[PDB]
RNA sequence: UCCUAAGGUAGCGAAAUUCCUUGUCGGGUAAGUUCCGACCCGCACGAAAGGCGCAACGAUCUGGGCACUGUCUCAACGAGAG
RNA sequence: UAAGGAACUCGGCAAAAUGACCCCGUAACUUCGGGAGAAGGGGUGCUCUAUUAGGGUGCAAGCCCGAGAGAGCCGCAGUGAAUAGGCCCAGGCGACUGUUUAGCAAAAACACAGGUCUCUGCAAAACCGUAAGGUGACGUAUAGGGGCUGACGCCUGCCCGGU
RNA sequence: AGUCGGGACCUAAGCCGAGGCCGAUAGGCGUAGGCGAUGGACAACAGGUAGAGAUUCCUGUACCAGUGCUAAUUGUUUAAC
RNA sequence: UACCCAUGUCCAGGAUGAAGGUAAGGUAAUACUUACUGGAGGUCCGAACCCACGCACGUUGAAAAGUGCGGGGAUGAGGUGU
RNA sequence: CCGCCGAAGGUGGGACAGAUAAUUGGGGUGAAGUCGUAACAAGGUAGCCGUAUCGGAAGGUGCGGCUGGAUCACCUCCU
RNA sequence: GAAGACUGGAGUGCAGAAGAGGAGAGUGGAAUUCCACGUGUAGCGGUGAAAUGCGUAGAUAUGUGGAGGAACACCAGUGGCGAAGGCGACUCUCUGGUCUGUAACUGACGCUGAGGCGCGAAAGCGUGGGGAGCAAACAGGAUUAGAUACCCUGGUAGUCCACGCCGUAAACGAUGAGUGCUAAGUGUUAGGGGGUUUCCGCCCCUUAGUGCUGCAGCUAACGCAUUAAGCACUCCGCCUGGGGA
RNA sequence: GGUGCAUUAGCUAGUUGGUAGGGUAAUGGCCUACCAAGGCAACGAUGCAUAGCCGACCUGAGAGGGUGAUCGGCCACACUGG
């Protein structure tokens, strides 16, 4: 993920015009990364070292989603309908 | 790919076949079809000269372009089709003229590409060039032996030859069998490997499937009578009670070399397989 | 110790292969020269004349059961064609 | 055909027995598809509730299709006649479907899919023919001819003196 | 029997084959060309018929190809057809 | 009669339910599970048709190779006409 | 007298548990039997671990790994 | 348990850095082997000694050219990277993680983790290629009382590649993961700050790794010792005499 | 609340709930007709093995370990089933 491509996602999900570490922002960026590794892994089938990094993003992304659900349900259901998650 | 079949019956147990994923259309080009009639190995006189032939599904001839002498016209690949008469697939190419013709499908040839022949063609899969304009080391197929005649040397599915050197009027080629051969520099060739590589992995599975392709059963010589084969006779099963195993007409059959000893092309063969 | 090119490996073995032979022991039977399981002194097994196994299949060969019966103990009567 | 039920015989040869539809249930082993209609059992007729409950057809008249139940009735017997798998246990051979001696042998024999060795660079080798001319092939070593073995699983040992 | 099946229509396997190639003789092979249905194309139906034929004869109503005779129409070598 | 070539034609009924597809689940996405659909096979039972496994009869035969009762294949390496 | 339910009884295919059986496989015990000497020292070819193959037998050899190696030489760190 | 608040945990942002981390495509030079041709004559090779073997059909040696496969000399370092196995020629494409500085951002979002899912040296297995060196099995020559071995001459599977299995090791630091506290001395890898000085260089402080020596403490002893086997808390795995096994 | 085995992973169909009725001293699938497909289980269902339960008894520094004869309370049984 190139640096300017990341900064568009950050600017598109900020809850206010300054933050960069909101759970909404982090999940949106993390989603973009695992939707970019899935193509690399699909073609580079026997790249096992890179595939481990994929599974640490998925687990990390899942932890943040769980925290958002408990703290504020209304925000949580807004992200998943906007990012196309389950 | 290769498609394994579930062992529903005893004849489908070990059977595999292609899935025909590369084939694009199922209807041939009508104006390029000619009739074929089976011969079953029967001679000019009606005699059975080559045995184990005859009686399969009927086919129709598709006239192929092996010369590839339409130079300077960009030809666009239209479809990739099925040919019963050969192991490789074929590609239909319609030029900017309006003319259409079939060629052998190379490996990696897809619909939509453009194909060139001549002297200004680039070295890409599908192009046709004289062997003198082809750089050393490329993998070619469809080599012709006499200028203006047409491709003849490497043509079945998954086969390839490699350019190897120059000797003035001739070019060294390492043929698919592993032979190093000298060929004129004005003979043409096509760049790439031939299409259907998986063809050798197919397991026929049934005797009827061999019958569908035109193959009659093969009887061993050990179960014949002494007037039929040099191996027939004996009480019970019998070994090969001779000095060497023998063909149905004499002439030893295991290890005996049958190339003419006074051949005129022994000076063009650098090293044998 | 003698000879040879080298001296039979895994596996199987009274076998579609074992003469002696109905080999010997066990099972099945009231009683089993056939059958099944073991042993190995293989007259004269043995690795593409393939060796040892193997679900499904067989108007194939072999041994044993349930049901059923004029096959039999042991024959009797009736119909039709000669 | 009484009683017996393979005691007959080279051998259950021949005959007898099972047989339809619906429901319950079903083993070892397995290449996971099978084995399997395994095995072993139960129900079927007619009357009334009843142009049933419900479906097909039609605009309606109407016509056709017909499960479950309850109560009953009659026979020795209800797929009441004809037609309609006997099954199980263990071993040898062949993997299987197929082919064979018209007129004594249908098999363990032949074929087969698969394995391996070998020949062939294209006017290919191989084959028919004195030759021309052909098959191979309107093919091109992932192709074509010949020898042996014969699905699949685990394997395929030693000898190059002789030919 | 204009209409059914076959010729005067078409071709497959195969066969014959002017010149031609090959070969003691005889002849073998084969190009143009042609024969050759078991296949392709093609215009008619319903009744009557008491000794023997019926999509054939007879009755009623049709269709296909062609020809002549009449009546208008159009075109004539920048040229209908 | 054996094999081959060109061109036609024949195979009542019933049973089983391969690949694939859809939906609902299950996952980060897949794998995978369950229902519905689908209609494969030198598949299964069984007539026409083809064949010839057992027995009986016939044996100067109805017949110079058959008949009767059972039997095998019956969408295919199928039967058959010109 | 009839009907439902119903103990015992009969038939059938499976499940589980014990005993027994021609023969067979590895295991243990026995100071004195036969064969070799694989390990302990550099154990006379360093040893061991996983795996494959071979051999009367301990075992041999190949591939990768360990030091739970005294070893034989230049350099590097600590005292 | 519920409602709020915070930033020392955790994570994002911003500015730098290092690395044989991984997958794919292509290329390079030494060296071994084989092949062809000049020159040339009688040995070469091998061992503790030998012999088998190669050579007058002209070898070994030597000069020139061609074909092919495998591993990457110096750099190279108790140096580096990765969760472990492991990763060393060069270039490009696609990718994972870590360290340092800042204090912009969220505000406990954390640790461990039975079952589950993946990776996992070498040998081995299936299908298709490839095959230069090495080399189980195997053959011959020696050694020996014997020698199915060590030693010598050859040599097949294998070692290499693509895809799919297998799931083990002295897979070891014989030391589970997370967190905090507890003398110092000295090398080295990647960073940051300050003083001297024009730089260079020297010194001091500090973060994360990697080695050695040593106090308290621990230990049966050997020994460990801020990279604990010391002092503590949380979670997981495992043990209870030897053989049979 | 008080037992062993996971080398015992699925069990159940009057089973789970509802509607109407029957029956009982009394609530209740206790029983019946209809309707739906539920209920239990890794916090160990199901299955196999063993056993009457307790006050109490023996031992032990204690926490615990083993037992349940005599005395007292409750339960089940009365040759074996109905
Ligand atoms: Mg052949
Ligand atoms: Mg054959
Ligand atoms: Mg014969
Ligand atoms: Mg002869
Ligand atoms: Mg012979
Ligand atoms: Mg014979
Ligand atoms: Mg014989
Ligand atoms: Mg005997
Ligand atoms: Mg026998
Ligand atoms: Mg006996
Ligand atoms: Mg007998
Ligand atoms: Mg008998
Ligand atoms: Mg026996
Ligand atoms: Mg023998
Ligand atoms: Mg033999
Ligand atoms: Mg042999
Ligand atoms: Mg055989
Ligand atoms: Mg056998
Ligand atoms: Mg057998
Ligand atoms: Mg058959
Ligand atoms: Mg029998
Ligand atoms: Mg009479
Ligand atoms: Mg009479
Ligand atoms: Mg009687
Ligand atoms: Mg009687
Ligand atoms: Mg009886
Ligand atoms: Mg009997
Ligand atoms: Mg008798
Ligand atoms: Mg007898
Ligand atoms: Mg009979
Ligand atoms: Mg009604
Ligand atoms: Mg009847
Ligand atoms: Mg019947
Ligand atoms: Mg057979
Ligand atoms: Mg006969
Ligand atoms: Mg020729
Ligand atoms: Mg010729
Ligand atoms: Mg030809
Ligand atoms: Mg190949
Ligand atoms: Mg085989
Ligand atoms: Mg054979
Ligand atoms: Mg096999
Ligand atoms: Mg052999
Ligand atoms: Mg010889
Ligand atoms: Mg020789
Ligand atoms: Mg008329
Ligand atoms: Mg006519
Ligand atoms: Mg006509
Ligand atoms: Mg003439
Ligand atoms: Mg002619
Ligand atoms: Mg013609
Ligand atoms: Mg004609
Ligand atoms: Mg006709
Ligand atoms: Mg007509
Ligand atoms: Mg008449
Ligand atoms: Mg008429
Ligand atoms: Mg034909
Ligand atoms: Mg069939
Ligand atoms: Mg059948
Ligand atoms: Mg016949
Ligand atoms: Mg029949
Ligand atoms: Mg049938
Ligand atoms: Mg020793
Ligand atoms: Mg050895
Ligand atoms: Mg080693
Ligand atoms: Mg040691
Ligand atoms: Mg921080
Ligand atoms: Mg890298
Ligand atoms: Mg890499
Ligand atoms: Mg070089
Ligand atoms: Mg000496
Ligand atoms: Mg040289
Ligand atoms: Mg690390
Ligand atoms: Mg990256
Ligand atoms: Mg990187
Ligand atoms: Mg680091
Ligand atoms: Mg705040
Ligand atoms: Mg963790
Ligand atoms: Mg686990
Ligand atoms: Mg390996
Ligand atoms: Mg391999
Ligand atoms: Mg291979
Ligand atoms: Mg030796
Ligand atoms: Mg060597
Ligand atoms: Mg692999
Ligand atoms: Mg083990
Ligand atoms: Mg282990
Ligand atoms: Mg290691
Ligand atoms: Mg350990
Ligand atoms: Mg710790
Ligand atoms: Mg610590
Ligand atoms: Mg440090
Ligand atoms: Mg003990
Ligand atoms: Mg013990
Ligand atoms: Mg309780
Ligand atoms: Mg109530
Ligand atoms: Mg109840
Ligand atoms: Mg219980
Ligand atoms: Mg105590
Ligand atoms: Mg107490
Ligand atoms: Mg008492
Ligand atoms: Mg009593």
């Amino acid at each position: 993920l190139t640096q300017e491509r990341k900064n568009e996602i950050i600017a598109e999900y900020r809850v206010h015009d300054t933050d960069t570490g909101s759970p909404e922002v982090q999940i949106a960026v993390l989603t973009a990364e695992i939707n970019s590794l899935n193509e690399h892994v699909r073609v580079h089938k026997k790249d096992h070292h890179s595939y481990r990094g994929l599974m640490k993003m998925v687990g990390h992304r899942r932890n943040l989603l769980t925290y958002l659900r408990k703290k504020d349900v209304q925000r949580y259901r807004e992200l998943i309908k906007r990012l196309g998650l389950r | 790919a290769i498609k394994k079949y579930k062992p529903t019956t005893n004849g489908r147990r070990h059977m595999t076949s292609s899935d025909f994923a590369e084939i694009t259309t199922s209807t041939p080009e009508k104006s390029l079809l000619r009739p074929l009639k089976k011969k079953a190995g029967r001679n000019n006189q009606g005699k059975l000269t080559v045995r184990h032939h005859g009686g399969g599904h009927k086919r129709q001839y598709r006239v192929i372009d092996f010369k590839r002498n339409k130079d300077g016209i960009p030809g666009r690949v239209a479809t990739i089709e099925y040919d019963p008469n050969r192991s490789a697939n074929i590609a239909l190419i319609n030029y900017a003229d309006g003319e259409k013709r079939y060629i052998i499908a190379a490996k990696g040839l897809e619909v939509g590409q453009t194909i060139y022949s001549g002297a200004e063609a680039d070295i890409k899969v599908g192009n046709a060039l004289e062997l003198k304009d082809i750089p050393v080391g490329t993998v070619i197929h469809n080599i012709e032996m006499k200028p203006g005649k047409g491709g003849q040397l490497v043509r079945s599915a998954g086969t390839s030859a490699q350019v190897l050197g120059k000797e003035g009027k001739y070019v060294l080629i390492r043929l698919n069998s592993g032979e190093v051969r000298m060929i004129l520099a004005t003979c043409r060739a096509t760049i790439g490997q031939v299409g259907n590589e998986q063809h050798e992995l197919i397991n026929i599975g049934k005797a009827g499937r061999s019958r569908w392709m035109g193959k009659r059963p093969t009887v061993r010589g050990s179960v014949m009578n002494p007037n039929d084969h040099p191996h027939g006779g004996g009480e019970g099963k019998a070994p090969i009670g001779r000095k060497s195993p023998m063909s149905p007409w004499g002439k030893p059959t295991l290890g005996y070399k049958t190339r003419k000893k006074n051949n005129n092309s022994d000076k063009f063969i650098v090293r044998r397989r």
